[PDB]
This record gives C-alpha cells, structure tokens and sequence, in this order.
C-alpha cells in the first residue's frame, strides 16, 4: 500500500472476507473465554464446537492452521 | 473358676458388616465419580474416561 503496487478490487474484496472473518475469529476467542470468566461454566466447549469450521477454512485457504502466509506483497498468496 | 472374664475376652464384636459398608461406600464413590466424569463432560462433548 505504500509504494502503490496496485491491489485489484477483487483481491481487496477477498482480503475483506478475510478481515471480516477475523472479526469472528476474535469475537469467539474472547466471548467463549469471557463466558468461562464471567460465570458461564458450560458454554466453553460450545463456542469451540462452533469455531471448528473456521479451522477448516483457515487450513484450506492458505496455511496450516492459522492460515499463515495468506499475504504476499503483490497481492495475496 | 471365672478369674477375670470367661466369655468377655474379645468374642462379643464382629467387624464384618462395617467392612461391608466400607466396601459399598467406596464402590459408590467410584460410581458417582464415573457419573460425573461421564455426564458432566459429555452433555455436548466426547465420552468420559475411556
């Protein structure tokens, strides 16, 4: 974004999908543990069962489990 | 004669039923911990202590 290697708007929308899924990746990994801190004793494993699908997504997208190396320089991986 | 005590040496008490209660309560402790570790962590989870 600094040296202006023009990122297409389609790849930009792909990155938007990424970012708005990471919003979920944060919402779960807070609320679940937040439920396990506030007093909600049972739903701990519940939110992990919900999150299981994001694991398959991050795996099949670019990387092993955290989707590592989904951002190259001239676009994405 | 009856110098100190004829029938009162040690033969008036039996410790069988007390030990049966001990065995029963220990077995029931096993049952209840099995109940816990197999129902609490298995409502929406995997099986307990397999």
């Amino acid at each position: 974004f600094l040296e202006n290697i023009q990122i297409p708007q389609r790849a930009s929308y792909i990155r938007v999908i990424m970012l708005e899924l990471s919003r979920i990746a944060s919402h779960l990994l807070w609320l679940g543990p937040f439920m396990a801190d506030l007093g909600a004793q049972t739903p701990f494993f519940y939110i992990f069962r919900e999150r299981e699908l994001i694991y398959d997504l991050f795996e099949a997208a670019t990387g092993m489990r955290m989707m590592h190396n989904y951002f190259r320089i001239g676009g994405v991986a | 004669s009856k110098l100190e005590l004829l029938k009162e040496v040690y033969g008036l008490i039996s410790i069988l039923p007390i030990l049966t209660l001990l065995l029963g309560i220990t077995i029931e402790v096993l049952v209840i911990v099995w109940l816990e570790r197999e129902i609490s962590a298995s409502i929406q989870q995997r099986i307990g202590p397999e």
